Formats: structure tokens, C-alpha cells, sequence
């Protein structure tokens, strides 16, 4: 039982509501701020198959209104990206199972 | 008729005020706005890092 009966099918499966943070180069407040505003944004239009395109339409227009205009985010299964961005302006958190989000303000 | 004139004109009946107004020195200053740098990351997001 524990770690050895949990299979990656069964671990994603038993949990999806779970939280991991990779990076942080952006400040302790303004995350907080974020990650709760992508988390509730995605699951909305998560809809009955996941639209990639509908999670980063609303991400992109929430945060051009809460902090600056040219706010750019991007989710994925898997990427390999280089990304120049100004200091204390970038948070890449993964979300369970197969969903990579980086987010940055240029 | 020339002093009758001098003599029209007395202390008091044509007093001679000054008057100035207080005017800020002027001054040349300089102010370079310069915005925060701006540094290049590189991740990479495969799907045993994520589950790892």
C-alpha cells in the first residue's frame, strides 16, 4: 500500500485538484495573486474536453487588467522555450497530470 | 515758470513707490529614467519533470 499500490493512472486519477510550483522569479505576494486566478480560470473553460486555446484567451485578458497591458501566457503538455522578460515579472507552475503553464509579463 | 513747475511738484502731492515681485531663481536639472532589466530564462517542460 502507499507509494508502491499508486500507479501514475491511479495518481492522477485520485488527485486532480492538486498544486506544484517548479520556478518562481517573481515576487511571494503577486503569486498568490496569480495562481488562484489561473487555477479557478482553466477548470472553468476546461468544458468537457480541454480547449488550450480557451484557458489562454481568459488567463491573457485577466492579467492585462489586474497588473500591466502586454501580459503573455502560454500552457502546454510539453515545450522546450528561451523567453527574455523584465526582473520579478515570471511564474511557470505546472498543474497535475500533463499541463505545463508559464506566465510572464514583457 | 520753469521753477513754478518744480515747485507744483512736491513730497506730498507726488509720492515715488517701488514695487517687485518675488520671482523664483531659475535651475537646470537632470533626470535619466532607465527601466528594470530585462533577463533571458530557458525552461524545458517534458512529462516525467512534471511528474518526477
Amino acid at each position: 500500500k502507499a507509494v508502491t499500490d499508486m500507479d501514475i493512472n491511479e495518481l492522477r486519477k485520485l488527485m486532480i485538484g492538486k498544486a506544484i510550483i517548479n520556478s518562481s522569479d517573481m515576487q511571494g505576494d503577486l503569486l498568490q495573486e496569480a495562481q488562484d486566478v489561473i487555477q479557478s480560470g482553466i477548470e472553468n473553460n476546461s468544458a468537457p474536453v480541454l480547449n488550450i486555446e480557451a484557458a489562454c484567451k481568459y488567463i491573457k485578458e485577466n492579467l492585462d487588467k489586474k497588473f500591466g497591458p502586454t501580459w503573455q501566457c502560454i500552457i502546454g503538455e510539453g515545450y522546450a522555450y528561451d523567453v527574455t522578460v523584465q526582473n520579478n515579472t515570471l511564474l511557470f507552475m505546472f498543474y497535475n497530470g500533463n499541463l505545463a503553464v508559464l506566465i510572464f509579463k514583457s | 515758470e520753469e521753477a513754478i513747475k518744480q515747485t507744483l511738484r512736491n513730497k506730498f502731492n507726488y509720492n515715488t513707490r517701488e514695487c517687485q515681485t518675488i520671482n523664483p531663481s531659475i535651475r537646470e536639472r537632470g533626470v535619466s529614467t532607465e527601466p528594470p532589466p530585462s533577463d533571458t530564462i530557458c525552461g524545458n517542460i517534458t512529462q516525467w519533470e512534471i511528474f518526477d
